């Protein structure tokens, strides 16, 4: 294999000299024909027209294929500006069951921050889940009746309203995420009758 | 994406700037072109051209085989070289099977194993294959069950 | 000028198609991943529905889910999981007022977490992912009777 494809190239390298030697005789030809100012000036006028000739073939076949890239880029914008939206308003909307909770005083809040309060309750992630709390909120409800129901205890699930906004079809890939907090935004809560 | 955005509007508008550009330019030239073809003049310079980059195409061929050609010749030797190692392997193992086989006899001496010569010699009237040493370990087996 | 208006006409369609074909090929790409996924997230839901059928917990008509959801169509309107698992185990302690020399018990069922999971698809499949990762535990119930 090597043999022959050393012979190939030098054959190659062969037909190279002789087109070499070739281009001598148009010079001969161009020379006798010497006229150098008009030579230069159909060189030039040569060399423009190439130029041109590629540039515009080059740009005729490029703008197209950046105007679909703009489109691209617009379609892939609009999307991203959809969910840049989308959750502004999903993180307004848990900013405001964040700030019901609060609100009631049952638990303190250093700074109205979601990350800095995150920071506060991190150690709860790992303490429960939201079945299990849920279970042992029912069992402690059914102990406790055991000594207080002269005070007639009383757990009623509250929830807060689901934001007008989620009624707008964001559209199906969106779904999961107004499922979600819909899903979550229900809580119980406890009034015991004390005293009066 | 914005900024890609606004960079794909600037980049357009630009290539269709250049393409105006282009566009001009070459309608200079054509016209020009039909005024200086009257001497025989741009013909030759042209025929000149094409020769010149006949010889450049003839050029990147023979730099392509060269480059082919290299690439085969380095994988060639390092074949030899491998051809050579695998010589060297087989170099090393048979001396050391060699070794193995007088360490084997003087197990078999102590072992009395008289199949262990006799395995040996017909190990060696046919190791030109896959010898199957099967029966050579079923055989030091049976012998090693009745020691 | 006819040939270089055919060549200028195709140059400027042809990247246009061929973009078009790059964005046609993507979303292809995409839209067959997206079948796999979606087929394999109906296959989980088939391997949990069956799995209550086998439990025979629960009759239906054939293992297809048009025909399920009909026959339970208003249920999942009624109800959501939260209450009716707190109302199950209420009554679970309530019953064992009366069942108590039965030693009822529960048990969750979890599904193992399958692998072909592992083939991140984020964004458009993670709500999904997280939503059926929340949703496949069901509690179970068996019960001492008479040893």
């Amino acid at each position: 294999e090597l043999d022959d494809l050393k012979g190939d190239q030098n054959v190659k390298e062969s037909q190279l000299r002789k087109e070499k030697a070739e281009i001598e005789s148009i010079e001969q030809q161009l020379k006798l024909k010497g006229i150098e100012e008009v030579r230069l000036r159909i060189q030039q006028v040569q060399q423009e027209l190439r130029e041109a000739t590629e540039g515009i073939n080059h740009l005729l076949e490029t703008i197209p294929q950046k105007k679909a890239k703009q489109e691209t880029c617009q379609n892939e914008l609009a999307a991203a500006k959809t969910s840049a939206e989308f959750w502004s308003n999903m993180a307004d909307e848990w900013e405001q069951m964040v700030r019901a909770d609060i609100a009631r005083g049952f638990v303190e809040v250093v700074e109205m921050d979601p990350v800095k309060i995150v920071k506060q309750l991190e150690s709860i992630l790992g303490k429960y889940d939201r079945s299990k709390l849920n279970e042992q909120l029912t069992k402690t409800f059914i102990n406790e009746q055991i000594f207080l129901t002269e005070y007639r205890m009383f757990e009623y699930p509250e929830e807060t309203e689901r934001p007008e906004w989620f009624s707008k079809e964001w559209g199906e890939y969106y779904e999961p995420f107004m499922n979600e907090w819909n899903q979550l935004q229900s809580r119980r809560l406890i009034l015991m009758e004390y005293k009066g | 994406l914005t900024a890609q955005d606004e960079e794909l509007t600037q980049e357009i508008k630009q290539e269709e700037e250049q393409k105006q550009q282009f566009a001009q330019q070459q309608e200079i030239a054509l016209e020009e072109k039909k005024r200086l073809e009257r001497h025989e003049v741009w013909n030759l310079e042209e025929d000149k051209r094409k020769k010149i980059e006949n010889t450049k195409s003839l050029s990147s061929e023979i730099n392509s085989l060269q480059k082919k050609w290299d690439h085969k010749n380095s994988q060639y030797n390092r074949l030899w070289q491998e051809r050579e190692q695998s010589q060297n392997q087989i170099r090393q193992h048979e001396s050391g099977m060699e070794d193995l086989l007088g360490e084997l006899q003087f197990d078999a001496e102590e072992a009395a194993f008289s199949e262990h010569e006799v395995n040996v010699h017909d190990f060696e009237r046919h190791q030109e294959e896959e010898f199957d040493f099967s029966i050579w370990i079923g055989e030091i087996g049976s012998h090693e069950q009745l020691l």
